[PDB]
């Protein structure tokens, strides 16, 4: 059985523009949520989001090429470049066909869809940019990265809304394990903090409207929660077959030992109740890794700060972990970054990997008063030092959609 | 503020080249590194800057800096 | 090794609203391309496309639910329902967790993105529909089908532009072969014939502009070709593990024996030349199936009717098939349907499957004068009866993107 | 052409129910099968048909056919 390890990390998040700076901010409980100021939010019920601060890609992407890329493509490229550099991999003509990418997004390029459609409405089809389509579709992060590094291996882009990150990483590992590749760059990127994004999720009544206190808005499992908070960024991992990684002396952060999927088969307008879909994804991940739930030390929850979804996820954890549910650590880093949608599962896989390296678990901030029946250890307020932790579980749950779970193992 | 200067400025920022490189005899494809979609985007930028409409058959003949200058020259007064 | 067979087919295309009617029209060389009339095309350089004619989903999708779905979602659901009914599968509580979906799209819901953005521009964020996001994102075909049939298995949605169809089918088979599912509904859906679609691909100068003769516009490998023609529709397959299919007495159209992928690692503005990426995808598919190219009787080409791409694909076939290149049959059904983008690989997999069942190959119509060096058998004008054909190859090539190939085997 | 008739018509097509079922006492959720996003979409359709703006706090009280009738009633002249 071909084993799959993680050899490179790259990240942009609302709390940092690198992996280590993001990780340090999260362990310190720092919120990345702030008031939007790049468009007029006067008519919007939600006026804040988790934004990438002081983003500077000029050394990686020329201004000419930036104009052909929606913001989410720029984030994904920069995070991917970070990951490739962190991996220290040398791409040659000999190995180029064995290296690919699995990089997705939930919404893609809303910003440039707006811009080109505005151009169309004001001036007709001759004002649409020739780069409109390649500047906006979700597979273009992989497209640009494969060209920049000369990658010729299998390349896919999974767009499964809020579980895109885990699905892309999980299927990058499947491709490697199957033998179609030896290395894969996998993750996701998102930039939905646009007039159509904020208005669209706000039209669905899904966003928190706590404009007076944006850093307290994202509060998973807290009684005062009122919807999720949008976040922008990107996470990328370099996955590698284990023997390939050891032969070249790669740094090895963790092993990816389990990947499970499921569907809810119910609309989200219907009650989530027990989280049976989330439990099935976790159960499949455990079976795939060949471990019991009691061996998981930390769960990076979905935890979006939505009333019904947070409670159903707590029931799913209770179902899987049983007697060990009181002991396992669970936390939602979305309390600090907001919901990165298709990139959420990607940056959260990174958090689950670094938790194994540093034996420390990031907190769920803003958890001032847990709901009745939200009696698990959610690591409120402050990060938790741990010891002997060998497995972590990273979850992305659709609660009215698809589900994905990844299990990482130390060394 | 000078149409020649204005055209070179647009070409320079569109194709990502310094003003020193935007010579009158430079061709967009062979000299300034443009691809065929870059050329489309460049003509559109010229249309937007000078509030003019360049037909498809004429746009295809705008292949050098001088051609772009000459076109915007003889389509004002 | 878990073998994967095809047990159900569903399709909407420009030449038919069912599998059999589409197949009969294609074998007869019928063009589905016509002038657009659902929006004013006066300012558009391209005024025609392959449209789904007389589409009626009222017996499957209520008018209430249609309003929450872009056209491509409606197509995908109807094709998926056709496939599920054709498979005769009975979903129970016992097997629901073993049945999933892999359904994608290249562009998704451009129509309703336009409508909601127009509402935003004219009335502000309070005019955006609450269903905006779920009515437009690409994974919603799978979302609705999994809910309609109670499917709880693994569900993904691959959005890889023009190769989405083959990637979704191929990875549905991987999921089954890996053991994560016993049945998967897989395919793609597309409806890009909208102001943003036609204008956007027209802005990129990629579309044919032969408005005076739309049915002669799509002419792969013909000297007078001038770009591809947009098409709408959806194709769905029900994939099943072989022993599962035989135990329940399913009808078995074909076996999926090979799946290969690759990336080009070059922008499409750069010369395709030899089609090395397309050749690598075919070579990987052959290795995956364990067969030689000389055993392939028919290749359903990509063949988009683009000048450089058609020639590079012809070189890729020459590379893979070598001495047998003169004997193998190649054809592009896009000459009749246009380019269904993310659904292209899905409907073309169906054509490759039915070619094995009926021992007949659809033609490349409009191939009046082949290019110098386009000397393969492209089955011009008229369908070709064959005998003894046991394997077909279905290709989707990005020529500046990703590549995918599927190999189907008779019985 | 009668606001009561007009409101029932909108409710009927929004929720996909025959006019016979849109009674004055029907609630959208319990009787006419609406979900919470259907209710949002229905209020928006009422806003569009009667060229009025219904604030969020008032929209939440429009839960039955009669409430929608009474609201559009006392917000015209």
């Amino acid at each position: 059985k071909r084993r799959v390890v993680v050899t490179g990390l790259g990240m942009l998040s609302p709390v940092g523009n690198t992996v280590e700076s993001t990780w340090k901010a999260l362990l310190a409980g720092q919120s990345g949520i702030s008031l939007i100021d790049h468009f007029d939010t006067s008519a919007y019920a939600t006026k804040f989001a988790g934004l990438v601060k002081d983003f500077n890609c000029e050394d990686i992407i020329s201004r000419k090429e930036q104009r052909k890329m929606d913001a989410f493509i720029q984030y994904g490229i920069v995070a991917g470049v970070q990951a490739m550099q962190d991996s220290g991999l040398e791409i040659t003509e000999e190995n180029a066909t064995r290296i690919g990418a699995a990089i997705g997004s939930g919404i893609g390029g809303l910003g440039l869809i707006e811009e080109n459609h505005t151009s169309l409405m004001n001036g007709g089809p001759r004002k649409i940019s020739p780069f409109f389509v390649p500047s906006t579709i979700v597979n273009m992060v992989a497209g640009h990265l494969t060209i920049m590094y000369g990658l010729r291996g299998p390349s896919i882009s999974i767009a499964t809304a809020c579980t895109s990150g885990v699905h892309n990483i999980g299927h990058a590992a499947r491709i490697i394990a199957y033998g179609d590749a030896d290395v894969m760059v996998a993750g996701g990127a998102e930039k939905a903090s646009t007039p159509l994004g904020v208005g669209g999720f706000g039209a669905a009544r899904a966003l928190s409207t706590r404009n007076d206190n944006p850093q307290a808005a994202s509060r998973p499992w807290d009684k005062e929660r009122d919807g999720f908070v949008l976040g922008d960024g990107a996470g990328m991992l370099v996955l590698e077959e284990y023997e390939h990684a050891k032969k070249r002396g790669a740094k090895i952060y963790a092993e990816l030992v389990g990947f499970g999927m499921s569907s809810d088969a119910y609309h989200m307008t219907s009650p989530p109740e027990n989280g049976a879909g989330a439990a099935l994804a976790m159960a499949n991940a455990l079976r795939d890794a060949g471990i019991e739930a009691s061996q998981i030390g930390y769960v990076n929850a979905h935890g979006t700060s939505t009333p019904a979804g947070d409670k159903a996820e707590a029931q799913a954890v209770k179902t899987i972990f049983g007697e060990a549910a009181s002991r396992v650590l669970v936390s939602s880093t979305k309390s600090m970054t907001g919901h990165l949608l298709g990139a959420a599962g990607a940056v959260e896989s990174i958090y689950s990997i670094l938790a194994l390296r540093d034996q420390a678990v990031p907190p769920t901030i803003n958890l001032d008063n847990p709901d009745e029946g939200c009696d698990l250890d959610f690591v409120p307020h402050e990060a938790r030092q741990v010891s002997g932790m060998e497995y972590t579980l990273c979850n992305s749950f659709g609660f009215g959609g698809t589900n994905g779970s990844l299990i990482f193992k130390k060394i | 503020s000078t149409i020649e200067e204005r055209v070179k400025k647009i070409i320079g920022e569109q194709l990502g080249v310094k003003q020193e490189e935007v010579t009158n005899n430079a061709s967009f494809v062979e000299d300034l590194g443009a691809d065929s979609l870059d050329t489309v985007e460049l003509v559109m930028a010229l249309e937007e800057e000078f509030d003019t409409e360049i037909p498809d058959e004429e746009a295809e003949k705008i292949t050098t800096v001088q051609a772009a200058i000459d076109y915007i020259n003889g389509h004002q007064a």
